[PDB]
């Protein structure tokens, strides 16, 4: 039991299916636009499962704490692309662009 | 067209040298894969041809 600190690697699991949230190795939408899909992983290992909460607003600073409902940016440890709500031609998909 | 040629050269210079970091470390291939997607081999052969 320990609180979170800004700029820390995170580990998120799916509550129901007991799988680890991670990224993929494939893209869609027929455009190059390198962006690996975001999907659950069978096992934690693979180096593509963790995410880091990097600075996103001037209100908070790197090395500080986090608060309730504090907006931030999540960056995949392996995929340098951020976790983005890709509002493409589809129904506002989520992609790691 | 010289702007893209220099851009291609710039990407080539920053590419990992060879398997001394590529085979051992996984960071070299990770950057190599990222830049590989930028320039697929399909267009490279067309340009040189």
């Amino acid at each position: 039991h320990r609180t979170l600190l800004y700029g820390h690697a995170i580990l998120l699991r799916h509550a129901h299916s007991r799988m680890y949230l991670s990224c993929l190795t494939t893209s869609r939408s027929m455009t190059d636009k390198l962006a690996f899909d975001v999907g659950l992983q069978e096992d934690a290992t693979g180096e593509a499962c963790w995410w880091t909460m990097h600075p996103a607003s001037k209100q908070r600073s790197e090395g500080e704490k986090v608060r309730v409902g504090d907006d931030l940016i999540l960056v995949s440890v392996s995929s340098e692309r951020y976790l983005h709500l890709s509002t493409a031609s589809g129904e506002l998909q989520v992609d790691a662009s | 067209m010289s702007f893209y040629a220099a851009l291609i050269d710039l990407l080539g210079r920053c590419a990992p040298e060879m398997h001394l970091i590529q085979a051992g470390k996984g960071e070299a291939l990770r950057i190599r894969a990222i830049l590989r997607s930028l320039v697929p081999l399909d267009d490279l052969v067309g340009i040189i041809s």
